[PDB]
């Protein structure tokens, strides 16, 4: 699959941004040793304080019981 | 209206004066004061 995808979730000073972009790499299981500069893609303005975040995925079935990546980062 | 700790979201600017160009004057772009000769630039800019 030539389509790689990252975003980057930042929360300051009650502002929010995203930086988005679409690049194709060929590679077996994971990133490859290339570079290039992400983007930012829309600003929001409502700052809330975030804590805990999830995300969503496409499946079929509908259980109901009531590969991505995640860094932290230093200043 | 009220004032807390919040971004401000709401205001609405009134149209003052025209579009110059090509003469060194004052100018209020984006909140940023300076004057300067404007002059037609080459350079690619990126989007954002």
């Amino acid at each position: 699959f030539k389509n790689l995808r990252e975003f980057v979730f930042k929360n300051i000073d009650g502002y929010f941004k995203i930086y988005s972009k679409h690049t194709p790499i060929n590679l077996v299981r994971d990133l490859p040793q290339g570079f290039s500069a992400l983007e930012p893609l829309v600003d929001l303005p409502i700052g809330i304080n975030i804590t805990r975040f999830q995300t969503l995925l496409a499946l079929h079935r509908s259980y109901l019981t009531p590969a991505y990546y995640v860094g932290y980062l230093q200043p | 209206f009220e004032l807390l700790h919040a971004p401000a979201t709401v205001c609405g600017p009134k149209k003052s004066t025209n579009l110059v160009k090509n003469k060194c004057v004052n100018f209020n772009f984006n909140g940023l004061t300076g004057t300067g000769v404007l002059t037609e630039s080459n350079k690619k800019f990126l989007p954002f």
